[PDB]
RNA sequence: AAACUCCAUAUAUAUAAUUUUAAUUAUAUAUAAUUUUAUAUUAUUUAUUAAUAUAAAGAAAGGAAUUAAGACAAAUCAUAAUGAUCCUUAUAAUAUGGGUAAUAGACGUGCUAUAAUAAAAUGAUAAUAAAAUUAUAUAAAAUAUAUUUAAUUAUAUUUAAUUAAUAAUAUAAAACAUUUUAAUUUUUAAUAUAUUUUUUUAUUAUAUAUUAAUAUGAAUUAUAAUCUGAAAUUCGAUUAUAUGAAA
């Protein structure tokens, strides 16, 4: 848990044209902190294997983008 | 030749010998008194909680039957409460020799002369 | 007055039990570079320490609360032999040995 | 010609592999960056300035390479290049370090008691 | 003390007999003599039983009471010896004597 | 510890010459440095092999001696030293209060030039 | 303990002043440890040992 | 019987206690804080406390978010964490650890509490 | 960083030093071993030293010690 | 070592002790805390068309 | 091979201007034991002897290292190294993210606990250690916040001394004393009572449920804050409030 007073954990990520055109931001920063700004927009963040499509809530501010995007398969035995 | 020279008292009548238990060492300096026993400028109840420590300490004087003959002054440092008592009693025992070199034997058989040399040992 | 004012303004450098000031700096890459640092240092705090015009700090007591942490992390050794215990009679008497007194003649 | 890494760096003088290769070359620039990564960090950390400076230095400090970080520099086994269990006071692995320690190679190393 | 050691003298069997796994066949009951030191263990042993089944919360005063009633005849260990002695009068003729 | 003692007194022989009264050697306390190994390359952490280095110290202290002196002194001994012996020397000068002529980091620098730098200016403007 | 805080704020700064040290008696986080830190840069990409050694 | 809110209290509990036990929500320094408000001893026991006074703790108790109120904020807490889609939604939906414990072995408890309706 | 020097040694036996002896044979009797230890070989490396008796060196050692 | 598997041959001649230890006041030490100090031994290896090979010579210098 | 040896232990000498102090120490050298002596008894191959006891002398009671051979063609080609064979725009090299942390069952090894010969608090002229560590550092005292008079614990601020027999990590802990402790009506309270008064006795009230989980236990989980790092989402550590499973 990253403290508060250092703030959020800022990466560079193309949000101007995600404002202006409505694309989609494809993206490895799965630690990057969901800031308020991106509320409404479209991101496709990695798994390790695929890019997952996910939109941001005002729920959603605060948390990481990689929490969004799990990266392993639900367990099943041979049964 | 030998390397052995005979022991007497100091200037002021006081016998100081070592002992060693343990991790702990002891340097006691005995006098002829009236049975006054301090542990670090101490009292013995003060310094040792347990009965049985002070007993130890006491066992050298019980055997030649000085226990109120020898004023005690008794400085020691490492290990724990046992360890010192028993440091303190191997003292005491070395130290009443140069009074009385005629009760050597019976210190000896009483076994306040002996060295233990029992220690922690690194498991192998 | 002044050197009151100056223990208190050295805080954890002054020592009360044995009366000395030490400071040390290891922060320039040369000794000499060092040394006049440590000199300087010592300058202005004897200045600021014989100028009592505004301030002698009298009414602050010595703080000595950094030494007894260090004291309490040695071990004392501070009792010594009852005087009153001493016996002088029982000390060993030298002997006479007339070999000795002849051989000095 | 192809050098595997952005800055060209002198190739260490004993045991060389890929591996202890990839660790030099960020151990020469974490030197080459180290004040660098020192003053973003305080002006990132230092409450006195603005939360806007504050937030730029971050986000400096989150685009430089990594070969720039302390935290990947991995002590590693200078004789095999092996990273596991190397004692830092002879930079050597367990089983190097008995091999040069029976030889006779280590100052003053001699068998325990 | 004394009455501790009085105690512990009339409460140790002065014998016990044991299983000895001697042969293929079934193991012979033979009696064999116990020291001084092995008396005294199991008589405390049955003292520390007794003295456990008694109200106090502590320890000592259980010990102390059970030590008290052992010390005025009463005791409920006396059967236990008693049931050892027996045993070991029974199998007197399985005593080897060499 | 033997070429540490027969340099010990070798330096002690120099001093007496030199006129420096000299005390020691003073032996300190060794220090032993351990390391555990296991005796196997692969696995078989069970067999484990003992190491260790200990550090024979000795100190020679030098009284009532002046500066130029001590400084031969120093001189000579490095000089002739001996394989596998290290010395640290602590110097003692005792001056006055008050002398004549007297006996900014790299990381400040490079913050004042990041802080004028465009990509921080740009956001200091008030 | 009975000295007035006052008085013994003053001495600090005061203090502080003379040895050419931080006075920071609000506390707020302000990086001094960051610029004292020593740079361990040198011993560490010195690790692999000397590369201008004769070949 | 001593009987605040509903809850049953022996005599002989000791007042700051017997509260930090029965009640949800309340720990040991919010007991003590509210014994303290209340004019009540240290050590008072349950028998002890008169009929005005046990209105009183009910009347303080009622003005704290305890019992349905204290464990619905939990209970909504962890339906957010499944709204948003949120890994570790996930892991109280599947009765999994939710705090990065290994499930190799043990992650029993986590299996029988781990939950959205946690109790 | 230091003043340099170096001593060479010549020893003019291979069987004086253990290390000369051990990387001779390795490097240059490999020819006498590649096919099995030859029965010449192995005489050369049994006939290097004459069969000096230990105890009356051992003893003549200690005798003029004692002298 | 290979001089198709493995073969080692051991030629051992002389003394591996000193009896002027045993005889007198004298002590021994041992090198490194495990070597004797009269034993020096010492192993060089090569490679063959088959591959590694190691030498390994020890010397009782009395 | 044993041993000789080195270590430990006992003692002696040397060194330290006894403020780098632990001289009750440090570490170089040497000495000592594989103990010795007599005495009675019991056996013997009876002798110039063993097993015992007894008195006497002594500090004397413990360890170490290494290998001689051979077997499992036992482990390792993943500490590094070699032959053969295979890849050579890829089976080599670099970057970003992910995984190695998945979870039905099973197994090994640990930790914590299931309460009264045992757990919890408190103990400042500070009960009592050893062995280590600190230039790719160890961090004192003080102040601030959690937070309350203070202490305690955690973090921040600041960075004293020491690169060390000097200063720091670090006032060892258990022990011991006092207080408290569910199950337990074995308690607590109200009156009265006492030559048990930190207590006794008497009369009232103090629960019901209950083979059972408490003021035992601390798993699980919510929320907030902190630490390291460029970064703590998968996937780290700590604190506070709340939660309080199995046993
Ligand atoms: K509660
Ligand atoms: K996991
Ligand atoms: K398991
Ligand atoms: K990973
Ligand atoms: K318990
Ligand atoms: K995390
Ligand atoms: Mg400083
Ligand atoms: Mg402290
Ligand atoms: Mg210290
Ligand atoms: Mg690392
Ligand atoms: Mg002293
Ligand atoms: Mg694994
Ligand atoms: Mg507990
Ligand atoms: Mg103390
Ligand atoms: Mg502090
Ligand atoms: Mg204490
Ligand atoms: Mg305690
Ligand atoms: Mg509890
Ligand atoms: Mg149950």
């Amino acid at each position: 848990s990253r403290s508060v007073w250092k703030g959020p954990n800022i990466v560079p990520l193309p949000i101007r044209e995600a404002m202006t055109k409505g694309t989609p931001i494809r993206t490895n920063a799965r630690a990057a902190t969901i800031l308020p700004q991106f509320v409404g927009l479209k991101f496709q963040i990695h798994n390790g294997k695929e890019y997952v499509p996910i939109e941001i809530s005002e729920d959603m501010v605060g948390h990481k983008l990689g929490e969004f995007a799990p990266t392993r398969k639900r367990f099943s035995y041979t049964q | 030749s030998n390397n052995i020279k005979i022991k007497t008292l100091d200037e002021f009548g006081r016998s100081i010998a070592v002992g060693k238990r343990k991790s702990s060492t002891a340097k006691v300096f005995v006098v002829r008194g009236t049975g006054e026993i301090l542990v670090n400028g101490r009292q013995l109840n003060d310094y040792f909680l347990k009965m049985k420590d002070r007993e130890s300490i006491m066992y050298p004087l019980q055997v030649i039957e000085s226990v109120g003959k020898y004023n005690i002054f008794a400085t020691t440092s490492g290990g724990g409460p046992t360890g010192q008592a028993e440091s303190i009693m191997h003292a005491i025992a070395k130290a009443l020799v140069v009074f009385n070199p005629l009760l050597k034997s019976r210190l000896h058989k009483a076994g306040v002369l002996t060295r233990d040399y029992r220690h922690v040992e690194r498991k192998k | 007055k002044s050197l009151h004012k100056f223990r208190i303004l050295a805080r954890s450098r002054y020592d009360h039990t044995t009366d000395i000031f030490k400071m040390s700096s290891d922060k320039f890459e040369h000794a000499s570079q060092n040394a006049r640092y440590l000199h300087d240092i010592l300058q202005r705090l004897l200045a600021e320490s014989k100028d009592l015009t505004e301030d002698d700090f009298s009414d602050v007591p010595l703080d000595t609360r950094h030494t007894i942490a260090k004291s309490l992390r040695k071990k004392k050794r501070d009792y010594e032999f009852p005087e009153h215990w001493k016996r002088p009679e029982d000390a060993p008497k030298k002997k006479f040995d007339i070999v000795d007194q002849l051989l000095s003649t | 010609g192809n050098f595997r890494f952005p800055i060209k760096t002198k190739l260490p003088p004993g045991f060389i592999n890929a591996r202890i290769l990839r660790d030099n070359f960020k151990r020469q620039q974490f030197k080459e960056n180290e004040i660098l990564v020192k003053s973003l960090k305080f002006i990132a950390r230092n409450m006195n300035l603005p939360t806007k400076l504050r937030l730029e230095a971050q986000l400096k400090l989150n685009a430089l390479p990594n070969y720039m970080r302390s935290t990947q520099i991995k002590n590693r086994c200078v004789d095999s290049g092996h990273a596991r269990f190397v004692l830092s006071d002879f930079r050597l692995c367990r089983y190097q370090f008995r091999e040069n320690a029976l030889k006779g190679n280590l100052p003053g190393v001699k068998k325990g008691i | 003390i004394q009455a501790l050691e009085k105690s512990l003298d009339e409460l140790a069997p002065l014998m016990m007999t044991k299983t000895f796994n001697t042969g293929v066949a079934k193991a012979s009951v033979i009696p064999v003599p116990l020291n001084k030191r092995q008396r005294n263990r199991i008589a405390w042993n049955w003292i520390v039983q007794s003295a456990n089944q008694r109200v106090s919360s502590d320890f000592a005063v259980r010990l102390g009471e059970e030590l008290t009633a052992i010390a005025k005849g009463t005791s409920s260990a006396f059967e236990k010896r008693d049931q050892i002695h027996k045993t070991a009068i029974a199998h007197r003729a399985y005593i080897q004597l060499k | 510890n033997e070429n540490l003692d027969f340099y010990s007194d070798f330096i002690l022989r120099t001093g007496y010459y030199l006129g420096i009264p000299l005390t020691g050697p003073k032996p300190l306390p060794t220090r032993r440095e351990r390391w555990t190994v296991i005796k196997s390359p692969f696995v078989h952490a069970k067999s484990k092999e003992n190491f260790e280095r200990h550090t024979h110290k000795r100190l020679i202290r030098a009284w009532d001696t002046n500066p130029e002196v001590l400084q031969m002194l120093i001189a000579y001994i490095t000089k002739h030293s001996m394989a596998g012996v290290g010395m640290k020397c602590n110097f003692f000068q005792r001056s006055e209060i008050s002398l004549d002529l007297g006996s900014t980091s790299a990381v400040g620098q490079k913050v004042l030039e990041l802080l004028d730098s465009p990509d921080f200016k740009k956001h200091l403007e008030k | 303990m009975n000295v007035p805080k006052a008085r013994l704020l003053k001495v600090a700064e005061l203090s502080a002043k003379i040895f050419d040290q931080n006075f920071n008696p609000s506390g707020i986080r302000t990086g001094s440890k960051i610029l004292n830190e020593r740079l361990k840069g040198p011993s560490v990409a010195s690790y692999y040992g000397n590369p201008d050694i004769l070949k | 019987v001593v009987h605040i809110l509903g809850k049953g209290f022996k005599g002989k509990e000791v007042i700051k206690i017997a509260l930090a036990s029965k009640f949800y929500g309340i720990g040991k320094t919010t007991a003590e804080k509210i014994c303290s408000k209340l004019g009540l001893y240290p050590w008072m026991r349950m028998h002890q406390l008169s009929e005005p006074q046990i209105m009183s703790i009910a009347s303080e108790l009622s003005t704290m978010t305890i019992e349905g109120d204290a464990r619905a904020i939990v209970k909504d807490n962890i339906a957010l964490k499944r709204k948003i889609g949120s890994y570790s939604g996930m892991r109280h939906t599947l009765h999994l650890p939710v705090r990065g414990q290994h499930t190799r072995n043990n992650a029993k408890t986590a299996r029988k509490l781990n939950k959205i309706d946690r109790r | 960083k230091k003043k340099v020097t170096i001593e060479p040694i010549k020893l003019s036996y291979i069987y004086l030093n253990s290390d000369i002896f051990s990387k001779y044979i390795s490097l240059n009797d490999m020819d006498k071993y590649n096919n099995g230890i030859l029965t010449n070989y192995q005489r050369m490396l049994n006939n290097i030293m004459p069969k000096l008796n230990d105890h009356n060196i051992s003893m003549n050692y200690i005798n003029n010690i004692n002298n | 070592g290979r001089l198709g598997r493995t073969s080692t041959t051991n030629l051992l001649n002389g003394t591996f002790n000193n009896k002027k230890y045993l005889w007198s006041n004298i002590n021994n030490n041992y090198k490194l805390n495990y070597i004797p100090s009269n034993h020096n031994l010492y192993n060089n290896s090569n490679i063959n068309k088959n591959g590694k090979y190691n030498i390994k010579v020890k010397l009782n210098f009395i």
